[PDB]
């Protein structure tokens, strides 16, 4: 698979942007 | 005041403030009794914060509303962070590929708390791997980064951390 | 093959280890600041023992120097908000007549002493904010690079007699 | 002199002084 620094960017970002599709206005 | 004149070195003055709150009241609801998850880190548990504070508020505001989306992550950044094998000689390094990776396609606030959630996360998984006395260090990495990568000034055209008591439901 | 960032992250962890030996010092020569007696620290390191050997060596000079930083600090009246301008202030003036091995361990002698005595007048959870006026100070007035140029902080442990 | 003013002359006195104690 992808090296696991390239994951966890992916995975903060998709947790970031579901954060902020639920609580910014 | 208004909006554009706030400095970054304010936002990032303010950022040391709000991650520890931030880490502090996402330790405290993420424990569990009887014994059924890992233990506490006690650097956490008993992490000193300033005098209740709007920047303490912001922190803790942004753990609590984050606490769904946390959990649902757990097992996955668990695997990751365990194949990462951050050490304190690379943990600066890893710290910023990862963060400079998370914002390449833009800032906004979502990715922001990300960014405070990750720092947590590594500060949590190097001390259960015995790296005591770490906390400061990663505050650090948190604060510098978002200083020298442009997150500071995004803040502070927003108004500073405050403008984080607006996000929710 | 020392950079100035590398200075500044163990920086962090000498403070820390100077501010816990020194307050240590003092609580044996005031209740104690739990904070300090209770800071973690990284497991034992080079840079851990650089921070508790200059507490230790300048112990016999910070206890002469008691009354008289005590006192300054109560006349300065420091707060979470102008602490960090007036810390700058104070390490500018510290270096502008030399750098030196005493003045920058002058200035962790500041550092601790600034934390200590906001702690006693009510201002809790504040010893990241100093550790980071400290680091910062150093780094962004080339006084890093001043330690960077003698091998880092490695080599304090040389200092002594 | 204000008291900012003479912090900064204390710790340059005693950091001389540590300096030429330690400082081989
Ligand atoms: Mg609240
Ligand atoms: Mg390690
Ligand atoms: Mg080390
Ligand atoms: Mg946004
Ligand atoms: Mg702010
Ligand atoms: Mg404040």
């Amino acid at each position: 698979d992808m090296r696991p620094e390239i994951r966890i960017a992916q995975e903060l970002r998709r947790x970031g942007d579901e954060f902020n599709a639920t609580y910014a206005r | 005041g208004p909006l554009g004149s706030m400095s970054e070195e304010q936002v990032a003055q303010d950022t040391e403030e709000v991650f520890r709150s931030y880490v502090f009241y996402r330790h405290q609801q993420e424990q569990e009794a009887e014994g059924v998850a890992a233990p506490a880190d006690p650097e956490m548990v008993t992490l000193p914060l300033q005098p209740s504070s709007t920047m303490g508020q912001v922190g803790r505001q942004l753990a609590i509303i984050g606490d769904d989306i946390n959990r649902r992550y757990d097992s996955e950044f668990q695997t990751m962070l365990q194949h990462l094998q951050p050490t304190a000689e690379n943990a600066y390094e890893y710290f910023t590929k990862i963060a400079t990776s998370l914002f390449e396609s833009g800032i906004n606030w979502g990715r922001v708390v990300a960014l405070l959630g990750f720092g947590y996360r590594l500060a949590l998984h190097v001390y259960q791997h015995g790296l005591t006395g770490f906390l400061g260090q990663v505050t650090r990495f948190v604060v510098d980064f978002m200083l020298h990568h442009s997150i500071a000034r995004w803040i502070a055209q927003r108004g500073g951390w405050v403008a984080a008591l607006n996000l929710g439901n």
